[PDB]
């Protein structure tokens, strides 16, 4: 938010989440679908 | 007289008072235990709650979680 | 002018939101779908009676016994490292601030000794929300500041004035601006 | 002969329909629809880019003042000159002359809390939205009036009206906002100390009207901080801020449109109710005061009382006398008789400060700190001859006064302040054409008459700067008495 | 006044000081006093302090008579009390 310089951790958060959604979606299509 | 931890408020000019719920009846199964309130009278939750089920919960919790996993594992894994 | 074309798409979606915005309070729409709200109501009498119901009741008993052993209120568990709660604490009147200070001191001492309070000192309701009026005013103040000043990613001079240049205002709080001086006796930002 | 006020009744309107009349306003620009860019690229400014559809036959606007009144008692007056920048002002009859020993400083507090949080708008959103609109706004405190004002493009008037009226309709006075304003409250008089002219004026008022009405100070003191809480403030506004004690003025606006939006600001909520108040008459005492300070000059001022003030019946005579002597020019009495005959005098002038029912008139000089005794002798000699003027001096003064009046009224700001200030002090606006007729009727006998009456009460003496050779109170009084004063 | 002011700093140089002492600090305008001392011994050591060097020479000065005027002065300041004083002149002094 306005007033602080914590500017990299919000980027790390969005990359980690996206990476998890892709790992567990690539495994289901191989086992289930 | 009143439900919960409230007492009749004194009348002090200048302080508007919110309405307070009156006491409701109790159910079986809470003797000797630290009191926790029941759902309100007009509510679907009150129609289904039963304090006697608290005693069996330590087992119910193990069965709903580890139960399905154990049977699913013993059949396909 | 490729930037002006992208700006036209943003603007079209923007004007659509505005043209469909109500001018008075309207209840939010249900989140869960009708298929999910039908299974829950059908299994409710059995799921609530034997599992969810006793889970809720055990939770409140566990919380109440731990707080009462230490003489604490639930709202004493929030930290002043939250910006919203820090602003709320600044708005308190003296009498409420003094009682919180005292309860926090006493609870640290009791946790150090690991000795329960007597039962007659535990006869109180710990779930009274004494911070609520100040929390809701704090949220209003900080939401205004963010909308009026923090709507864009602003540029700045890098590693100048004790800060990094990417948004921080208080100096020396990131490693690449650590160790401000090699000689001297230093100083405090609170004494500038 | 007061003006005839037209009635503007309250009307209940559908909210959704009134929103079709609010001017467009944007704080965010999420993309842009137009994609044509600068269509005048490459065209120099010696060439015109207008089309025939942009030409019109000029029609002059309505430049006379129009008058209206709401049902709650608010008086409204506006004039249109065809300009594109408007001036807006809200005048309140609640100055420092209404304070008491338990309130000193309250009017200054209200001025520094202007545009703070209200019932429907916060402090930050109020000052940030004015800036983004390109407007300027402020609040000024005085001895008889308080004024809120703003200037902006004339299409933004409906947006600025509520941000002006909210200060007197529903301010909140939040504790943490009062605690953030306490710093700037003391730095006022501190900044006043290093402004000699403003300090001499304050000393003149405090000494002329000892402990009453016009003698109260403008700004707060360290003592005032003992009663700087919301309850004291809110009690003062409930006695003085009723609609009957307020006037609204606009310049470069449509009269009918201004009335509609002012009516809409007051229709849904309750205003402070009226109250009957008795205005105490000022008590003039005169006296003497010194204030030593590091300075290379000796500042000195001597004044007398003007009976009746603005409504005494001789306002124009004192303004003609001021022009003869010389104000803030090279054929005035003070330039020829004083400055040219004394090289140790750095400056000299005459002043005339009038209020609703009292005023002062006198002289003000800077000089060499080693000749203060001679500065007093020259000032006394001028007072001794004030009641005598020649035909050439008088005729040249009238012509100079008429020109100044009409010329001052070419500016928007001065016109707004004059109209509002006159309607609070007299409930009527005197035109410049009526001033001229009165100026032309001033005679030599009138001058001599008002100077004599002026001298029937004691003087008011002030000294500031290096006062190492300034005579004693009794010696100044005696010098005046030897010159016939 | 007893103490200096910001104006006084305009003449705070050695020449002004030394000119003031040459008009007022002669031995004839000074007295020395001791308590719990031997008189004869004090005289001997005071004589020895002045015997080898030259003192400021005497000068005739005329003392101006004070002029009493009276009057009134106020000074506002943050305080819970109102201090007030009224006085008159005593002819001749000591
Ligand atoms: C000093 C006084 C005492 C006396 C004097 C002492 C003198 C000595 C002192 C030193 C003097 C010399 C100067 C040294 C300067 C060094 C640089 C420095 O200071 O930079 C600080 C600087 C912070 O600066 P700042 O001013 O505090 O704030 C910056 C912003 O203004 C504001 O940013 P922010 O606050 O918003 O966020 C900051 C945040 C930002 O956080 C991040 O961006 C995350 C960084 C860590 C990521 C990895 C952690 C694990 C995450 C999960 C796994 C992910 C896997 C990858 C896949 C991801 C999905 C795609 O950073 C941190 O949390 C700090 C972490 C510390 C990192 C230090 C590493 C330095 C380089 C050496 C690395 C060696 C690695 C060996 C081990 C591995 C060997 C195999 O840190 C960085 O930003 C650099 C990050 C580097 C990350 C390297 C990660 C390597 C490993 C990755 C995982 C690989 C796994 C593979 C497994 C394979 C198995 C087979
Ligand atoms: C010149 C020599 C030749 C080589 C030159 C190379 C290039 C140099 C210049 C590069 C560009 C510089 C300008 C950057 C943008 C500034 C924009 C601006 O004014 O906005 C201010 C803006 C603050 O805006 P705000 O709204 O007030 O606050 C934003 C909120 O915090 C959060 O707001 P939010 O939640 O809405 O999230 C916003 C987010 C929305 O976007 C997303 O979330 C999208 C996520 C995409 C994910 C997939 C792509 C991967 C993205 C990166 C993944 C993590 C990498 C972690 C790396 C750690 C180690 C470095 O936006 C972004 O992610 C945009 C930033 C993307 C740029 C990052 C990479 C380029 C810049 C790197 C730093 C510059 C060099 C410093 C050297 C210092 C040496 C002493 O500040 C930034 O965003 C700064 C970002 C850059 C990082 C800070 C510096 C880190 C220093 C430590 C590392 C030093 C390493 C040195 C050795 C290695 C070689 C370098």
């Amino acid at each position: 938010s306005y007033g602080n310089g914590t500017v990299l951790m919000p980027i790390v958060r969005r990359v980690f989440i996206g990476a998890l959604v892709g790992i567990y979606a690539y495994a289901a299509t191989d086992v289930v679908l | 007289k009143l439900e919960g931890s409230l007492l009749p408020p004194p009348h002090i000019p200048g302080i508007r008072r919110a309405p307070r719920e009156p006491a409701s009846p109790k159910m079986a199964g809470m003797e000797g235990r630290m009191p926790v309130r029941l759902p309100p009278e007009g509510s679907r939750f009150r129609q289904y709650v039963d304090p006697r089920a608290d005693v069996y919960f330590p087992l119910t919790a193990v069965l709903v979680t580890l139960g399905p996993l154990y049977m699913f594992s013993k059949a396909f894994f | 002018q490729f930037h002006r074309e992208i700006g036209k798409l943003f603007a079209s979606y923007s004007n659509k939101i505005t043209a469909n915005s109500p001018v008075q309070y309207v209840p939010s729409p249900p989140t869960k779908g009708k298929v999910r709200r039908a299974l829950s109501s059908a299994l409710m009498p059995v799921w609530f009676k034997f599992f969810r119901g006793p889970l809720d009741r055990w939770n409140l008993a566990v919380m109440a016994k731990y707080l009462r052993d230490h003489g604490l209120m639930y709202d004493d568990l929030y930290s002043d490292k939250e910006p919203v709660f820090a602003r709320a604490l600044e708005l308190l009147p003296p009498d409420i601030q003094a009682a919180r200070f005292r309860r926090l001191m006493r609870g640290t001492y009791l946790n150090h000794l690991r000795l329960y309070l007597p039962v007659h000192e535990q006869n109180y309701d710990p779930f009274i929300p004494y911070m609520a009026p100040y929390v809701e005013e704090a949220k209003f103040q900080l939401q205004e500041e963010e909308e009026l000043l923090g709507y864009h990613m602003w540029e700045g001079v890098w590693y100048s004035g004790g800060v990094t240049g990417f948004g921080d205002k208080e100096p020396g709080e990131h490693f690449l601006v650590a160790l401000p001086n090699l000689y001297g006796a230093g100083g405090s930002p609170m004494q500038a | 002969p007061a003006p005839e006020y037209r009635r503007v009744p309250f009307v209940k309107e559908d909210m959704e329909k009134v929103m079709e009349e609010v001017p467009e306003f944007k704080y965010y620009y999420v993309g842009k629809e137009n994609t044509k860019g600068n269509v005048y690229e490459g065209i120099p400014l010696d060439q015109s880019i207008l089309e025939p559809a942009d030409l019109r036959d000029y029609v002059p606007p309505h430049s006379n003042i129009q008058y209206s009144k709401l049902d709650n008692g608010l008086r409204i007056a506006s004039m249109d000159r065809g300009g594109l920048t408007a001036s807006l002002g809200l005048f309140v009859h609640a100055g420092t002359r209404f304070e008491d020993v338990t309130n000193f400083g309250v009017t200054h507090m209200i001025q520094n809390l202007a545009f703070a949080s209200t019932a429907h708008l916060s402090l930050l959103r109020t000052v940030k939205t004015i800036e983004v609109l390109g407007a300027n706004a402020g609040c000024v405190v005085g001895r008889e009036h308080l004024v809120y004002s703003a200037e902006c493009l004339r299409s933004h008037m409906p947006l600025l009206v509520p941000m002006l009226t909210g200060n007197v309709l529903f301010p909140r006075f939040l504790p943490w906002e009062l605690k953030a304003c306490k710093e700037k409250l003391i730095m006022a008089r501190k900044r006043l100390e290093h402004m000699p002219d403003q300090m001499v004026s304050e000393l003149l008022h405090t000494t002329a009207w000892h402990n009453n009405t016009l003698g109260h100070k403008l700004h707060c003191t360290e003592r005032s901080l003992g009663h700087y809480n919301p309850d004291v403030i809110r009690h003062y506004m409930l006695q003085h801020f009723s609609p009957e004690n307020m006037v609204f003025v606009g310049v470069n606006v449509n009269h009918d449109e201004l009335c509609t939006w002012l009516m809409r600001a007051f229709v849904d909520y309750n205003a402070i109710p009226p109250s009957k108040r008795t205005v105490a008459s000022p008590v003039y005492t005169g006296g003497d005061v010194r204030l030593e300070t590091p300075s290379p000059h000796a500042h000195m001022a001597i004044a007398f009382e003007t009976p009746g003030g603005w409504n005494g019946g001789d306002l124009v005579a004192y303004s003609v006398l001021q022009t003869i002597l010389g104000g803030g020019g090279m054929y005035t009495r003070l330039y020829l008789n004083v400055l040219n005959q004394n090289e140790w005098v750095e400056s000299a002038m005459a002043f005339n400060t009038q209020y609703t029912d009292s005023g002062i008139f006198g002289l003000y000089m800077l000089a060499d700190p080693t000749k203060s005794a001679n500065a007093v002798k020259v000032m006394a000699e001028q007072f001794g001859k004030m009641g005598s003027v020649t035909k050439e001096e008088l005729q040249r003064a009238k012509n100079s006064l008429k020109s100044s009046i009409f010329m001052n009224l070419e500016c928007r700001g001065i016109v707004m302040e004059d109209v509002g200030r006159q309607l609070l002090m007299s409930n009527r606006v005197i035109s410049p054409q009526e001033f001229c007729t009165a100026i032309d009727a001033v005679t030599e006998a009138d001058i001599k008459r008002v100077v004599d009456a002026m001298y029937k009460k004691p003087p008011t003496v002030v000294a500031y700067g290096d006062v190492s050779t300034v005579p004693h109170y009794e010696e100044v009084r005696a010098a005046l008495r030897a010159a016939g004063v």
